[PDB]
């Protein structure tokens, strides 16, 4: 929590489409509009429970740190995936991990699966989970 | 030692091919064609004990007693089965087939030494061979008859002591030709420096081939009579002389043949006409069909060669010194008994007694004899019988004199063969001083049949004596054994039930002796000999048994069942009278006493013998003889009753077995400490019983195994222990293998599975280790989910490039 | 026999990562049930294990907490070979009687002979106890047994 807190600033620039230092329930959804697709009002009011604070740049930091809350990091992930490549080449088999995720530990669901690999990185069978690690934790890309 | 040398080829085999089983359920079954079976056990239900036979994969039921124990294949083609941890009926009958179907025929076990009738000529009879069997002890070569004979001599050398072989076996079981063998070796191994003397020992089997010899049903060159040929020996060991001793020689055969059966070879030899200058010599025609001593059953025979054998028995004569003048005497005797089965008689003049019809033959008979054809009719019509200070004029009928005649002839058979005997030992006697010798017995052993008569008797109750003879040994071994390995115990002798029947036949009360007494009185019969055998011995001796109905498919008649120790025998009594003592013309004998053929004249002269009373006597002879030797003893087998190699008849080997004397050897010799093994030996197999006892440094054999026993919960029943070695009651060892295989299993798994155990373990730290890992791996993979899928990330993340 | 409620504390230990290495969910397959037993120092064998309830293939039973504890105490009063049991044994297979024994023989008794060891168990634990064959090719086996008995981390 350092130099993006001031880019959450910057994303707030944006929050802030019409100005006002604050987003009302469908300020929101005029820059959603203004780009992809839009959310639902019920989906303004129904979540009109996650701010202690009503909202503004330093409460769009504060109604998210209860998401990003749980996490470890790039080296204890990719240290995780490390004790299942004893030869250190950096890289599981696919059908290996796979097997590892949706039969052991807290089975993962047809579902989860089907979305971990969509845009997994395997290459000539080999998954690799450096690069992988990378994307689940901004380093690389989603 | 032993390897690859050609001439052990049909001695020894490929211990290594050999080389390329569960007790509990592998196990022998009696099957009707093949006697016993291989069968794995399948389930039980008491007595009732079901299995599968290997061969046919089939099933049958089995009472549990039934089963046989079956030997590991460790013992296949076994030498010695006295080895074998199994020792039975089918286990033997096993080891045997196996070893003679793989060309082998001397197998041993124990004392004996069993050798099953090739029906081939081998290469184990070779020179070389016999020098390499010179010297050494049994368990130092391959089964082979050699070693009998030989561990015999060095045994006479070594000892100082007499030695005698014992061949046993039935007809056509091969024992003529083993005795035959024994004694070439012992010349082979002991000559000297007409011709040799051995040539001699050698010689004299043509001769007594001659009379000696027929061809019967089960052989061709049949030995109709026992024999007890010693060999004499010097002081440096080599052969000093011979002489010989014959038993029951088969009189019927002079005048009676059976089909596909001829008379002794020599009466066909005679009719041969290979030695025609000697036709009228003899008064006879090359043409044996038409005399009718001899044209009952067939004449000819595939393998002998009657003008050959003729010409060589000629020789033999002449190598064994017989003047002409004495060869000739006995041609002549030979060739009368020829016309003696050709005289014939008319009955019924007007009154009703007999009285010749034709001279010409009776005339030729006279000649050749040296009588007066005239003096033999009459004596052979109207008898000058004798009682007292009286002689009476007696006169018979066809019956009466047609039979007188044929008994004439027996007689001066018998009285010719026997004369021939001691001739032939005159030859090979010696005047030097002999110092030790060894002989070598060759009878007829032990047979039961469907019809078992007073020569069957005569037959078994000899290997009876014999058999006992065994036994006794066997008991004297035992003992040394036992006092040399500090433990004896609860004996007395082998030689005892067999001594009960023994007496019921030979002593006093005995049977032959109510035949002998019998037989002086006129009209007895077989009514009045029975009653006295049953009043004497019936009810009152164990043995002697009143007849319990058949126990195979062919038997016949019976009056009496004696116990032998080989089983009880169904004897019938009919006709023994006439059979014991040979009716003969008192008259005519006075007659043929006073020939003037030199030869017919010893045949006949004056005393001053019943069969069984002579028999019994010469066997007296031969027992004290035999005691004061030391024994060694050679069971011949026929394998099947077709003279073809290989094949065997299972019902028929294991028979054989039962009289042949190694099943009771194995009997007599169960009752102690069988299978007995050497603490050593003890110690390298059996610790695996007992590891956790063996205090833990190289320990005394004994304390090991005094301990294994010990901790082993062993009963002091079962076994007993030397000094030397630890002693074992019967199937004992059995248990010990099986306990044996059972731990050494689980002991392998019980290791199999630490080492498994090792195995988890050490993955173990890494299970740990790898749990927090995917716990990770899985927990965050969950995070980015639920964010990349977040309404308010996408539109925030979507809110920056920019 | 009775366990120690320390003894069970190992256990429920034990059982815990075991159930989880198939998924959690309490269960665990009873084809791990000898393992999870080994991993606790019991050197039971297969005929054991398939005895208490243990099966052949992955996924056929599946075993709460509660009945590993009866077959986890039933594996307990089983036997447990000796060094002696052990050395006596291969003994058997050393003819001369210096202590060892053609490691093909080894290989032999091990995948042939008992329950059977598989060629990748057997070449497994050659290296991890580190057995090495003399210049003829022959192992010293005293040693490889106190070293399987031994463990994978000595003292
Ligand atoms: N030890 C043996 N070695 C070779 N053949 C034997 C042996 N014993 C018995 N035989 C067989 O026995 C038979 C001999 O029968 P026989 O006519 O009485 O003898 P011989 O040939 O001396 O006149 C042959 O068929 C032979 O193959
Ligand atoms: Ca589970
Ligand atoms: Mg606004």
């Amino acid at each position: 929590p350092q130099k993006q807190i001031q880019e959450m600033k910057e994303a707030f620039s944006m929050i802030d489409v019409d100005r006002d230092g604050f987003v009302s329930k469908e300020d929101i959804k005029a820059i959603s509009e203004q780009l992809g697709r839009a959310p639902d009002d019920k989906e303004l009011t129904a979540m009109l429970k996650e701010a202690p604070g009503p909202l503004n740049f330093t409460m769009f930091l504060s109604i998210f740190s209860d998401k990003l809350s749980g996490t470890d990091s790039e080296e204890t992930i990719r240290n995780a995936f490390a004790m299942f490549d004893e030869q250190e080449t950096k890289k599981l088999n696919i059908e290996y991990i796979k097997d590892l995720l949706e039969n052991m530990g807290d089975n993962f669901n047809k579902d989860e699966m089907r979305m971990t690999f969509k845009e997994a990185p395997v290459e000539g069978g080999k998954f690799d989970y450096v690069k992988f690690t990378a994307m689940i934790k901004g380093s690389g890309e989603e | 030692i032993d390897f690859s040398d050609p001439d052990f080829q049909y001695l020894a085999v490929d211990r290594k091919k050999l080389m390329k089983f569960d007790g509990k359920k592998n196990c022998w079954v009696p099957d009707e064609k093949e006697g016993f079976a291989s069968a794995e056990i399948q389930s039980s239900k008491g007595d009732e004990i079901t299995v599968k036979i290997v061969a046919d994969s089939s099933t049958r039921t089995v009472k549990k007693d039934d089963i046989q124990s079956m030997n590991p294949p460790k013992f296949e083609k076994l030498e010695d089965m006295a080895n074998m941890t199994y020792l039975n009926e089918a286990s033997v009958l096993y080891n045997l087939r196996s070893r003679y179907t793989s060309g082998l025929i001397y197998t041993y076990s124990g004392l004996f030494c069993i050798a099953v009738n090739p029906y081939r000529r081998l290469p184990i009879y070779t020179d070389s061979v016999i020098a390499k069997y010179r010297g050494k002890r049994k368990t130092e070569i391959p089964p082979h008859l050699f070693s009998v004979a030989d561990n015999a001599y060095q045994n006479m050398v070594t000892d100082r002591e007499n030695q005698s072989c014992l061949i046993t076996g039935e007809s056509g079981a091969g024992k003529t030709e083993n005795t035959k063998k024994v004694i070439m070796y012992l010349a082979k191994v002991a000559c000297a420096v007409e011709g040799s003397l051995e040539d001699q020992i050698i010689q004299a089997n043509p001769v007594l081939e001659a009379y000696g010899n027929a061809k019967t049903t089960r052989n061709n060159n049949s030995s109709r009579f026992g024999k007890f040929i010693r060999i004499h020996f010097g002081p440096t060991g080599k052969i000093a002389g011979a002489d010989i001793e014959t038993y029951l020689l088969e009189k019927s055969r002079v005048t009676y043949q059976q089909s596909a059966e001829r008379n002794y070879h020599i009466f066909y030899q005679i009719c041969s006409n290979a030695i025609p200058e000697l036709n009228d010599v003899m008064l006879v025609t090359p043409d044996s069909g038409l005399y009718s001593f001899i044209n009952q059953g067939c004449l000819t025979v595939d393998n002998i060669d009657d003008v050959e054998e003729f010409k060589l028995c000629d020789e033999a004569f002449d190598i064994l010194g017989f003047t002409k003048e004495e060869k000739q005497s006995m041609f002549k005797c030979t060739a009368s008994i020829l016309h003696m089965g050709e005289m014939k008689f008319k009955q019924r003049p007007r009154e009703e007694q007999a009285e010749s019809d034709g001279t010409a033959e009776a005339e030729k008979v006279a000649f050749l004899c040296g009588i007066n054809a005239g003096d033999l009719l009459k004596a052979l019509l109207k008898p000058k019988v004798k009682v007292g200070t009286e002689m009476v004029t007696k006169g018979q009928n066809m019956n009466q004199v047609v039979n007188s005649v044929g008994a004439l002839a027996k007689s001066l058979y018998d009285r010719m063969f026997n004369w021939l005997v001691r001739r032939v030992n005159k030859t090979l006697d010696t005047k030097a001083k002999r110092n030790y010798y060894i002989g070598v017995l060759d009878i007829a052993g032990f047979e039961i049949f469907d019809f078992n008569s007073f020569e069957q008797l005569c037959i078994n109750y000899t290997n009876e004596r014999l058999q006992q003879f065994f036994n006794h040994h066997m008991f004297i071994l035992e003992q040394e054994e036992y006092k040399k390995e500090g433990i004896a115990w609860e004996f007395i002798d082998f030689g005892m039930d067999l001594q009960m029947c023994i007496d019921l036949i030979e002593k006093p009360m005995g049977i032959l002796s109510i035949l002998e007494e019998e037989c002086m009185f006129p009209k007895a019969d077989d009514k009045s000999f029975q009653d006295k055998l049953y009043q004497n011995h019936m009810g009152k001796n164990r043995m002697f048994t009143k007849p319990g109905k058949p126990t195979r498919p062919n038997q016949g008649p019976a009056h009496f069942e004696l116990h032998h120790y080989a089983g009880n025998v169904p004897y019938s009594i009919t006709g023994w009278l006439e059979k014991n003592k040979d009716p003969i013309n008192e008259n005519v004998v006075a007659l043929l006493g006073a020939s003037k053929e030199p030869l017919v004249a010893e045949l006949f002269k004056a005393p001053e013998q019943t069969i069984s009373a002579v028999h019994r006597e010469s066997l007296n002879k031969l027992m004290k003889n035999l005691y004061s030797t030391h024994p060694h003893f050679v069971r011949c087998i026929i394998p099947n009753e077709l003279k073809q190699p290989g094949l065997v008849d299972a019902e028929l080997v294991l028979h054989q077995l039962q009289c042949n004397g190694v099943l009771e050897g194995i009997r007599i010799c169960r009752k102690g400490f069988p299978s007995r093994l050497i603490y050593s030996e003890f110690k390298q197999r059996y610790s695996i019983l007992a590891p956790n006892a063996i205090p833990q440094g190289f320990v005394d054999g004994k304390t090991v195994s005094e301990k294994i026993l010990a901790g082993l919960q062993m009963d002091p029943a079962e076994y007993r222990l030397g000094t030397t070695k630890v002693f074992f009651k019967a199937g004992v060892l059995g248990n010990l293998e099986e306990m044996r295989d059972e731990r050494l299993s689980k002991i392998i798994s019980m290791f199999q599975a630490h080492i498994r155990g090792y195995l988890i373990r050490k993955a173990y730290k890494k299970l740990q280790d790898q749990r927090i890992g995917l716990s990770v791996i899985q927990r965050n993979i969950r995070k980015w989910l639920v964010l990349r899928n977040w309404q308010w990330w996408k539109l925030y993340s979507k809110v920056k490039p920019l | 026999p009775k366990l120690s409620q320390d003894e069970i504390d190992d256990l429920k230990d034990v059982f815990e990562l075991f159930d989880f290495w198939d998924g959690r969910d309490g269960a665990v397959d009873a084809f791990k049930l000898g393992d999870v037993c080994r991993c606790l120092g019991i050197n039971p064998r297969n005929e054991d294990v398939f005895a208490v309830g243990g099966t052949h293939k992955m996924g056929e039973k599946s075993l709460p907490f509660e009945e590993f504890l009866p077959a986890y105490e039933g594996l307990m009063d089983c036997e447990q070979g000796t060094f002696a049991d052990y050395m006596e044994a291969f003994k058997t297979f050393d003819r001369e009687g210096q202590g060892f024994i053609s490691g093909a023989e080894l290989r032999h008794v091990l995948t042939a002979l008992g329950e059977r060891l598989s060629d990748e168990d057997v070449d497994e634990i050659i290296k991890l106890t580190d057995l090495q064959e003399d210049l003829e090719g022959n192992v010293k086996y005293e040693d490889f047994v106190k070293k399987v008995m031994a463990g994978p981390y000595p003292d």
